């Protein structure tokens, strides 16, 4: 669709890494609602991030949400195996239905 | 709370299926009930939402004329969680369709994300063939 | 009721007026007592101003 | 305006937003023309309501609230009470079951209260030169 | 000073100034050595007195005045309650025929001080940082 | 912690710290089941504490201090009432001798509370501009 991610990123384990996801200003970023979700591929998602910072209930404080300007982003700090799956960020507000990004699949080396 | 939706459906294309979505463990009256697709060719795509106590329903604009979103009255269990349904009837059915479908609960109660899909059911297969 | 025969076979029915209470059951049906409970304590980001 | 206990299935910042309601209408006076078992009835009753009402403004003062309402203390939440964020509180939540899931710890938190505001107390009388 | 209502006629500034007798007298405790038609009236008569005086106290609590006596308020004074200025009332009229003027309007103004009070609370609940 | 009246022996500081326990334990709130001598008996008890601490209360607002425990005043200390200084006072006498070397001096110590009390809330009223 219009908002764009990193196709593919890869971290090691222990570390960090980054998600990117933008597009056009009709979609991102100010004013607008940004959430991300893990889904991996053939099954339901799990909700990470809600009202683009703010983590839904259990979610580790490994991962952090940050909106800027131009972009959002998600940040997975210290690396596990299981955080090697499929991502998507989605724009949303509140009468309008998620808009959900490229995706991003996170590879965990190591 | 547990989200049980109808198992899987075969359809021949221009043909009409009617996925179900009963719920339990919450109070279905509460929170939005929303559907939300994922086919292969086009990823995910949402789809719309409803709500099961007052029946507002906001349906994105690509299926605003052949999907039907229902909604059962909630049956009480204790007072905190009741058992519900939510049916959603797609026609027209065409080849790039075939994927699978979710019913999902909201978030919150109020706040700026109410319909936001929290807690999803396992999925129903929907092919469309020959 | 009467007394539990060969089950499901048939069922019979007699009128009986046992006990005055169930009349005002009949009538309190609909009705429950509580008392409240007007003491909530609940976490908000607010602590009182420093002596 | 929904009335007393409106708000009751509502979020608890919908509800928290009128407890003013509830906490007015918690006090009645129905006057009397007894001058019998329903006049033993009557003023027994009478005495419970204002008891009730007593014993809790005796918590309200007890915890440096006398003021009623709403207040803030200088106790930690400890998350041992509850493990859920502000948002899923304020607004996920109904009063009832809140009360419910927090009616484990309650006493621990009024004691909690109490001697914080004995020693904000004790500071005031030391607060001078 | 003069006892108990004993400014009932002066000036309402004048019986102002001396409120606290009457507020003070307001409340008694006659002992008792019941120990009867007379039991149940003393017993009776026992109850509504403090009973009026807890449901003033709570008026007064949930107006933001549970420390009783003189308080001040956000609620300006709507000129249709009374068109007199302040001379007029408080150097002409006593408190009889002050709320003999104000009665038609006086729940009103209760109202009006109840949800002033509810809105400053609520302003210091978002007042942290 | 020693429980009700425990610090009763104790010097007057170190029951001070402490009047917290004592004032909470003051009132109960025994349910029923008088559903007879008896019920009269538990129901003249129930309006006595209540009334006490209702009177307790009312000269607690009544002296500026609704919020009750500790609280200080304008009024100086008129030597004539007793010539100990602070450290004989609060770490050589019982709460118990106080009250009784004291007594005789109760009432005009209160007099002379409600009345700076008052004036200071007539300096409140003058207190704008
Ligand atoms: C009992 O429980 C129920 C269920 O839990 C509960 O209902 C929930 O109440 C909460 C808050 O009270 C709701 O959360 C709020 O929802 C507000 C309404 O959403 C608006 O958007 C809908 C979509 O509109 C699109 O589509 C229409 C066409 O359909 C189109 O015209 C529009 O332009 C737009 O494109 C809209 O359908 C909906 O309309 C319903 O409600 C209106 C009244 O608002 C009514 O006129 C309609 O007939 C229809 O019934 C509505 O317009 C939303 O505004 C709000 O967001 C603002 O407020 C929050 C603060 O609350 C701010 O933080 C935020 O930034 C926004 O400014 C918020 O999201 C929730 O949606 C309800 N439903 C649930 C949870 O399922 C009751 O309140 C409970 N009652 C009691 C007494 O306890
Ligand atoms: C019950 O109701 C009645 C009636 O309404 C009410 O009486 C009114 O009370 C108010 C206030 O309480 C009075 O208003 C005050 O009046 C004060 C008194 O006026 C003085 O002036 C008189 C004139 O003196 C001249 O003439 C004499 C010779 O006659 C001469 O020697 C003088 O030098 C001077 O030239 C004087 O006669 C009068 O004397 C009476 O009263 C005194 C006690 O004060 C007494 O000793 C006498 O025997 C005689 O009875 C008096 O001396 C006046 O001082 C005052 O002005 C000051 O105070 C106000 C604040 O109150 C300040 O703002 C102001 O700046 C001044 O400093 C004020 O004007 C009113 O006059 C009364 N009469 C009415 C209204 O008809 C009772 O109080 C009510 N009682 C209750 C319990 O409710
Ligand atoms: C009921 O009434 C009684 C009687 O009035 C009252 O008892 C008095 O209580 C007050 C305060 O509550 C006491 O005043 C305090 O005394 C404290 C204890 O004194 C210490 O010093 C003794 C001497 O120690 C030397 O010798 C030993 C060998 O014997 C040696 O090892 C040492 O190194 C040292 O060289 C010591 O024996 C004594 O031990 C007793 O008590 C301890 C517990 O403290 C216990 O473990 C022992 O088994 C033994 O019973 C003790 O160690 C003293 O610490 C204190 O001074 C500090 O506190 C004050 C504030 O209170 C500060 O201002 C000050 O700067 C110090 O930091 C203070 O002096 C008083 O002595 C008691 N006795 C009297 C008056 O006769 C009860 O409390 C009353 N109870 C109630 C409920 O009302
Ligand atoms: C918020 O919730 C998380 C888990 O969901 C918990 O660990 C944390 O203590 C809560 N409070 C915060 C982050 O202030
Ligand atoms: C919080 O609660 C736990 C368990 O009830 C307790 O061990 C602890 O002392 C409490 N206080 C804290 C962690 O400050
Ligand atoms: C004052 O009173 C009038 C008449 O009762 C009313 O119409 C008005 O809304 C009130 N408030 C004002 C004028 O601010
Ligand atoms: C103190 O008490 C004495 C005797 O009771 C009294 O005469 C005096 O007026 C009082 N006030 C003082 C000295 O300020």
């Amino acid at each position: 669709s219009v908002l764009t991610q990193s196709a593919s990123v890869s971290g090691s384990l222990g570390q960090s890494v980054t998600i990117s996801c933008t597009g056009p200003n009709s979609v991102c970023c100010s004013h607008k609602s940004i959430s991300w979700y893990q889904w991996p591929p053939g099954r339901a998602p799990t909700l990470i991030i809600y009202e683009d910072n703010e983590r839904a209930p259990g979610i580790s404080p490994r991962f952090s949400g940050y909106k800027s300007y131009w972009s959002a982003y998600l940040t997975i700090s210290d690396l596990r195996p299981e955080d090697e799956t499929t991502y998507y960020c989605c724009s949303y507000t509140h009468n309008s239905g998620c808009v959900f990004g490229t995706g991003t699949k996170v590879s965990v080396l190591g | 709370g547990q989200l049980v939706q109808s198992g899987a459906e075969l359809k021949k294309p221009g043909a009409s299926v009617k996925i179900s979505c009963k719920t339990s463990g919450y109070r279905f009256n509460f929170y939005h009930i929303n559907w939300i697709r994922q086919t292969a060719g086009r990823g995910p795509e949402w789809m719309g939402w409803i709500s099961p106590y007052s029946g507002d329903k906001n349906l994105a604009p690509a299926f605003q004329d052949r999907v039907i979103m229902t909604t059962d009255t909630e049956v009480p269990v204790t007072s905190f969680t009741s058992t519900g349904a939510a049916y959603m009837e797609i026609r027209n059915l065409k080849f790039d369709d075939t994927g699978t479908y979710f019913c999902a609960k909201g978030l919150l109660r109020d706040g700026s994300s109410t319909w936001l899909p929290y807690l999803w059911g396992q999925g129903t297969l929907l092919t469309v063939s020959s | 009721r009467d007394g539990g025969s060969t089950n499901s076979t048939t069922e019979t029915f007699r009128p009986g007026g046992g006990d005055m209470r169930d009349n005002w059951r009949s009538e309190l049906y609909k009705y429950k007592v509580v008392k409240i409970e007007p003491l909530g304590v609940a976490p908000t980001r607010c602590k009182r101003r420093v002596v | 305006f929904l009335g007393f206990l409106g708000a009751a299935g509502s979020t608890m910042g919908a509800a928290s937003m009128t407890l003013t309601v509830q906490a007015r209408n918690l006090l009645s006076g129905i006057v009397q023309q007894q001058s019998t078992v329903w006049g033993i009835k009557q003023l027994q009753a009478r005495v419970l309501a204002v008891e009730r009402y007593l014993r809790d403004q005796q918590l309200l003062g007890i915890w440096g609230c006398s003021g009623k309402l709403i207040c803030c203390t200088n106790v930690p939440w400890n998350s041992s009470w509850s493990n859920r964020n502000l948002s899923e509180i304020w607004d996920n939540m109904t009063w009832l079951q809140w009360d419910k899931e927090i009616s484990n710890y309650t006493q621990i938190i009024y004691g909690l209260l109490e001697e914080s505001q004995n020693q904000q107390e004790k500071n005031e009388q030391d607060l001078l030169a």
